[PDB]
């Protein structure tokens, strides 16, 4: 069942991504017609719940029980971008029609260069200035708030306003002299 | 441009999901890019903290500079402490009807 | 660092078959694969398939069977047999000569892209306006709609209202001149 | 309003009023 | 009805959210990924892990530096007690 483990990781990440995309599309429909009374707190919660939960799963489904990416090679069965009506029942949400010369640049590591181009344009701006407070900066302030959050309320597991003994004792000594003699 | 931005975000999410599904179906030295990304993230966090501090010290500094007419904790109490206490039917607090000693009509 | 080009093979690849990739790579003109393949030593005699993997030659070899579009060009070169050492692909898949690595850069490019979108998102909402002492406490469908103090009691009028289409039958309209 | 004003149907009564502000 | 319990629950929730925002925003505040522990990729995955702060890091810092004063004002407004139980400024 080793091959099934790799197949389960692909379906889990794809299903969660599709659900997040559907949620983002459904929430956008209510944020377009009702443009008024749109608070920043309510909008931020939906985006945070839709992006973070998906990103965590995407990052976890790649560096935890994954097959080696050096032996296996990506290779399709055949190269035929034909539009068949018997092939749309294998993705359930995407891949409606596959073409060949209809998309010269639409799928390439999600093309949006903002990191590689920046690192290439600024590849040389600091030779021997730092290189000590960037990689060895993981020990400056390790614990600053982790030792004060579990010793306030979690470590406990309140002025008393009523005295139960005073209530029972006063009631018995008021009716008669029961306990005086 | 609300609907335009919503449609743009929806199209971007659809394209991302399509690329992910296509990739899934097909599968079946001195750069320091991470350092620059961490520096940008720290700069953004500092900017967000500064913006929050500015919004705090600018939208709540009304009574800190000079006491003026402001329903927020500055005007509602003046009449309350003088006439009635906290009550809520919907947003109604302390009607003046002399019902404490009236006994005539509400 | 030569996987970033988005070049293609058009005519320097007369064919991109198993051995036809080695002979295409023999003639790098202009874009088909590296001029730094075993192009020259493969073309010293003829358009061939030795400098692919058989002899010791760094050509765009048949790293695996792919007749349909193009074999996955790996600059296959090892002094013993049965290995190709990878950096890219002169295949026509995705219509380009990409990096031929794993899903790593593919998803990471996906995510860098979506993050371009995301930073757009965060700033776009950022400075619209802010809630303040009063929500945007600055500068010191609401006025009216139907009726504020529109008390019942004599609403009783209602009660009688419930007499009138009855005291007399509404006439048909169907005319928006 | 202009539009077409083809609001025929029936009813022609109801109340369309509001003053709920006296603990009731 | 006991609205004091609901007020205490709201205050506890606000304090817990503030503590979490102060704690869940230090995964990259004390380190800059000096080593490559990612078995998949360190050039395309690690670079996008920090450039995606809007979906990973800045997704909590946004409300985490905005909901604080909002909840403070909400608590200060919903409970305008004025309940010294003696009404000090009455006999005066």
């Amino acid at each position: 069942r080793e091959e099934k483990q790799l197949e389960a990781s692909l379906d889990a990440l794809l299903s969660q991504v599709a659900d997040l995309k559907n949620s983002l599309g459904s929430f956008i429909c209510k944020l377009e017609n009702e443009y008024g009374r749109l608070t920043w707190p309510s909008v931020l919660d939906s985006f945070a719940l839709l992006s973070g939960q998906l990103n965590t799963l995407n990052k976890v489904l790649k560096h935890e029980k994954t097959p080696l990416f050096r032996n296996q090679v990506i290779i399709p069965l055949v190269l035929s971008p034909d539009r068949d009506e018997d092939l749309m029942r294998q993705t359930e949400g995407r891949v409606p029609v596959f073409s060949h010369e209809v998309v010269p640049d639409h799928l390439r590591t999600k093309p949006d260069p903002e990191v590689e181009e920046q690192e290439k344009q600024l590849t040389t701006d600091a030779a021997r200035i730092g290189a000590d407070a960037a990689q060895k900066q993981i020990q400056s302030l390790n614990k600053m708030c982790s030792n004060l959050l579990e010793k306030i309320s979690k470590e406990e597991r309140n002025k008393q306003t009523f005295n139960p003994t005073d209530t029972n004792a006063l009631v018995a000594a008021v009716a008669f002299g029961k306990g005086l003699s | 441009w609300p609907w335009d931005s919503v449609r743009n975000n929806l199209r971007s999410a659809l394209t991302e999901m399509c690329v992910l599904y296509d990739v899934l179906s097909i599968v079946r030295n001195p750069q320091t890019l991470q350092l620059i990304s961490k520096k940008k993230s720290l700069a953004g966090a500092a900017q967000i903290l500064l913006k929050g501090a500015e919004r705090l010290t600018k939208s709540v500094t009304e009574n800190q500079e000079n006491k003026l007419q402001r329903d927020f904790n500055s005007e509602l109490l003046r009449l309350r402490q003088h006439w009635k206490l906290r009550k809520v039917g919907d947003k109604i607090l302390g009607d003046l009807s002399y019902r404490s000693a009236g006994s005539l009509f509400p | 660092n030569l996987l970033g080009i988005s070049w293609v093979d058009s005519s320097w690849i007369p064919i991109l078959n198993s051995g036809s990739v080695l002979d295409y790579f023999s003639e790098r003109s202009n874009p088909f694969y590296d001029r730094t393949c075993n192009n020259e030593v493969v073309k010293m005699q003829r358009l061939t398939l030795e400098h692919l993997n058989q002899m010791v030659g760094i050509e765009y070899i048949l790293l695996h069977a792919q007749e349909p579009i193009l074999f996955i060009i790996r600059k296959q070169q090892r002094q013993s047999p049965a290995q190709v050492i990878p950096l890219a692909d002169y295949y026509i898949i995705a219509g380009v000569i990409y990096q031929a690595p794993d899903l790593g850069s593919v998803i990471n490019s996906r995510v860098l892209t979506a993050v371009h979108g995301i930073q757009s998102a965060f700033d776009e909402a950022m400075s619209y306006c802010r809630y303040h002492p009063s929500k945007g406490y600055w500068w010191h469908k609401a006025k009216r709609k139907e009726e504020p103090s529109s008390i019942f009691q004599r609403q009783r009028v209602d009660a009688l209202l419930l007499d009138l289409r009855q005291k007399f039958p509404p006439k048909f309209v169907q005319l928006k001149p | 309003y202009y539009k077409f004003p083809k609001k025929k149907d029936v009813e022609f009564l109801p109340p369309q009023l509001p003053s709920d502000k006296f603990k009731d | 009805q006991s609205k004091e319990t609901l007020l205490q629950s709201y205050n506890k929730r606000l304090k817990d959210d503030i503590k979490s925002i102060m704690d869940n925003f230090t995964e990259i505040i004390k380190t800059a990924k000096i080593e490559d522990e990612t078995q998949v990729s360190r050039a395309t995955q690690g670079e996008q892990d920090n450039y995606e702060m809007h979906v990973r890091a800045a997704n909590i810092v946004r409300a985490g530096e905005s909901l604080m004063k909002l909840v403070s004002d909400l608590k200060q407004f919903l409970i305008l007690n004025d309940f010294p139980s003696v009404n000090e400024a009455i006999d005066q």
